[PDB]
């Protein structure tokens, strides 16, 4: 609305590798997140496959169609509720303590629904988790709700 | 430019002004490649350094024209603070392909072009990203070591 | 010439230049040869040696003569860089026969009679291709280790 976010276009600048203001399609997804939105890939892909748009064949872009297209998943932020994600993981390990068994996040962040590659859930876990193999996800999804 | 640098251009800058009067005229240029052994150093390459400049070459029109070429350039320390960085675990030279990919898919500055550059004179171990050292060495002090 | 190769003849010039003027002498070579273990060194071996020079034996003299013997000088890094090419599966030393055949058939360079004089005292493994790394020591440095 501007509030004109005009950062949101030099943060294409930034995205972008040609210079040219155009960014691909299949960029959108994660400039989407850099900009403060979490659209899960499927709507990601959904929506652009709803606009009859191929992401399989070359894409450029033009800010005129990643501004409304920002816009249009900016709604879907109404969904990032902490407490269901705190509440998964201690369904997901028994005691009243939470901690889940380092191999368990691991095969089920890369097997389980969207599947994330095990460098990023290697990126996601160091630092949190310690040597006695017990990921602490109160202090765990505290810090990834950080960025 | 952190101050042991600067005392090293004022050290260069003493032993190409030979006549110690603190600006470095053709005559010292001249003066100091016979000195390396340029004994058929042409007047053209004398000219081509002064007419880098808009003025006569004193201590601060020598560190303006070295600051606004060297523009990125970059300490061994720093670039070997940054290659540790890219080697977290410590001791191993990190690997050619990888390199390649993190060049280009963070920066533009690391585009592909780019890449065939950097190996083809940083040699093999050096393009390739698996050694590591000796890129930060050529590039704080040039040419072959 | 890497800079590290001129830094060696440069320290190699050094031992051999006992005065310490620049200039290696005929006393040099022989005052060299003494404290090599060399009591009978003959004068004609001293004046065979400077009669590869059209003036005293300087720094860039004598690097001057040792490029004109070295035109094709390989350091032991490229020589095993080009030994990896040929064996790019890595550990094996390669084939005896396959490396007269690819010497050959590639090259005039590589013809048969210069690879008899190649597993003359390049020895067997040597000579056959099979080890590998041996070869890349004495042709940066000769004689048997």
């Amino acid at each position: 609305s501007k509030a004109a976010a005009d950062d949101f276009k030099e943060a294409f600048l930034l995205f972008d590798r040609t210079g040219d203001a155009k960014i691909t399609a299949s960029q959108v997804g994660d400039i989407a997140r850099a900009l403060g939105q979490n659209p899960t890939n499927a709507e990601i892909n959904k929506i652009l496959g709803n606009p009859s748009k191929e992401e399989m064949n070359a894409a450029a872009i033009t800010f005129e169609e990643f501004l409304p297209m920002l816009q249009a998943a900016a709604n879907n932020k109404d969904q990032g509720t902490f407490e269901d994600f705190v509440e998964g993981l201690r369904v997901f390990d028994k005691e009243g303590n939470g901690t889940v068994m380092g191999a368990e996040l691991r095969h089920v962040l890369a097997t389980l629904g969207e599947k994330m590659t095990e460098e990023e859930v290697e990126e996601l876990m160091k630092g949190q988790e310690d040597s006695n193999g017990c990921i602490n996800y109160e202090a765990f999804v505290k810090h990834i709700m950080s960025v | 430019f952190d101050e042991t640098e600067i005392e090293d251009f004022k050290e260069a800058f003493t032993v190409i002004d030979q006549n110690a009067d603190g600006i470095i005229d053709k005559d010292d240029l001249r003066e100091t490649f016979a000195a390396m052994g340029r004994l058929n150093v042409k007047n053209e390459e004398l000219d081509a350094m002064i007419k880098e400049a808009s003025g006569p070459i004193n201590f601060t029109v020598f560190l303006t024209m070295f600051g606004e070429k060297l523009k990125g350039a970059d300490p061994e320390d720093v670039i070997m603070g940054a290659f540790k960085v890219l080697d977290p675990d410590g001791k191993g030279s990190i690997k050619k392909s990888f390199l390649e990919e993190l060049l280009t898919t963070g920066g533009g500055r690391f585009t592909p072009e780019e890449i065939k550059n950097m190996w083809a004179a940083f040699p093999p171990d050096v393009a390739g990203n698996v050694d590591y050292k000796n890129i930060c060495y050529v590039i704080t002090h040039g040419e072959d070591a």
